[PDB]
């Protein structure tokens, strides 16, 4: 169906224990295939998924150039984030930015991504057209005058309506046995007792790629949001994911209740219900 | 700003006691970056705990699995023991397999 | 595949 490419960088400073730490790490879908860290022993590029070991010596070179220039780069962003706040060199700072492509079933351009973080707040983003862009504050629009000067919105936009596109094409071709498949959750319905009044109903989600899912209870076909306990997904750490949703309900209304689950695995939605 | 990790301890597949196995510690929603994890056997902490590359959500929000190999049995009890700049003190979190 | 971004902020 559609696909996902995005590469997640973290640069971060610490005082007086060394230069900032840069780290790369590049996905498809929920999919984790390269890594690169500034504090590993020889750093570069490394593949995390078996389709992408593919890619010769050249590749993996240019790869590790990339980031080791972005090493540098970053570094001096978080230097400039400190004149631009006026903030003292004894704390400890954070860049992030993600960027990336996703496409549609044919493989076209959906869209492209391009958005910094500094300390966990918006920087500056490039915005959907991929030509102008979104700076978050007078600090950040400093940059964005930079980066207007020097045109740096259309090289984004040669890189995502190009490389990005084609070289998920091609990932996606490599990988198609995993990064194509998709596994539907395996499901089920656990009762605990709180009380005598009082039992709790928990629908499960196991085994499920990729990430997304919808998980709800209903009673007597209401959605039941605001009394419905969600969990965040989880990874199972064998590449897939995890979900539950648990409700209170009073001892004998079991049967009132149903869980539905939707997942891009399965055909149709599923209806669950308690199976004493 | 600062954001307080969300931990879940779990296991890779279903307990099953005597049975070989997986113990996760996901910690998400954190930041700034830097987290001790700990898993714990019977309160002791677990040597060579291997964990994932650090990345971040859609809202910048960082997430860390950490994990180890492990066979559940009825008696012996696990936790994950987390370390963040938000909080004061470390935050222990059992396991619960209906959970 | 990655690309440069060489301008910094």
């Amino acid at each position: 169906g559609s696909h996902s490419m995005r590469y997640f960088y973290t640069a971060m400073s610490r005082p007086g224990r060394g230069e900032p730490r840069f780290i790369t790490v590049g996905y498809v879908d929920d999919t984790l295939f390269v890594r690169f860290d500034s504090d590993a022993t020889s750093p570069r590029k490394e593949p995390r998924a078996p389709w992408i070991e593919q890619e010769g010596p050249e590749y993996w070179d240019r790869e590790t150039q990339i980031s080791k220039t972005n090493t540098q780069t970053y570094r001096e962003n978080l230097r400039t984030a400190l004149r631009y706040y006026n903030q003292s060199e004894a704390g400890s700072h954070i860049i992030q930015r993600m960027y990336g492509c996703d496409v549609g079933p044919d493989g076209r351009l959906l869209r492209g991504y391009d958005q910094d973080a500094y300390d966990g707040k918006d920087y500056i983003a490039l915005n959907e057209d991929l030509s102008s862009w979104t700076a978050a504050d007078t600090a950040a629009q400093i940059t964005q005058r930079k980066w207007e000067a020097a045109r740096v919105a259309e090289q984004d936009r040669a890189y995502l309506e190009g490389l990005c596109v084609e070289s998920l094409r091609r990932y996606l071709e490599n990988g198609k046995e995993t990064l194509q498949r998709a596994d539907p959750p395996k499901t089920h319905v656990t009762h605990h007792p709180i009380s005598d009044h009082e039992v709790t109903l928990r629908c499960w989600a196991l085994g499920f790629y990729p990430a997304e899912i919808t998980l709800t209870w209903q009673r007597d076909g209401e959605d039941q949001t605001q009394d419905t306990e969600l969990v965040e997904t989880r990874p199972a750490g064998d590449r897939t994911f995890q979900k539950w949703a648990a409700v209170v309900v009073p001892s004998g209304e079991e049967q009132r209740y149903t869980c539905h689950v939707q997942h891009e695995g399965l055909p149709k939605p599923l209806t669950l219900r308690w199976e004493p | 700003i600062q954001r307080t990790p969300k931990i879940q301890v779990y296991s890779r597949h279903p307990a099953e006691n005597g049975k070989s196995n997986f113990l996760n510690c996901y910690v998400s929603g954190f930041h700034p970056s830097d987290i001790e994890v700990d898993l714990l056997k019977n309160g002791e902490r677990i040597e060579k705990v291997e964990h994932s590359d650090l990345s971040f959500s859609k809202d910048w929000s960082f997430y860390l699995l950490y994990y180890t190999e492990f066979t559940p049995t009825e008696k012996d009890e696990y936790a994950c023991r987390v370390n963040h700049v938000t909080l004061s003190q470390p935050k222990i979190v059992k396991w619960d397999r209906d959970m | 595949e990655e690309y440069l971004q060489a301008f910094t902020y």
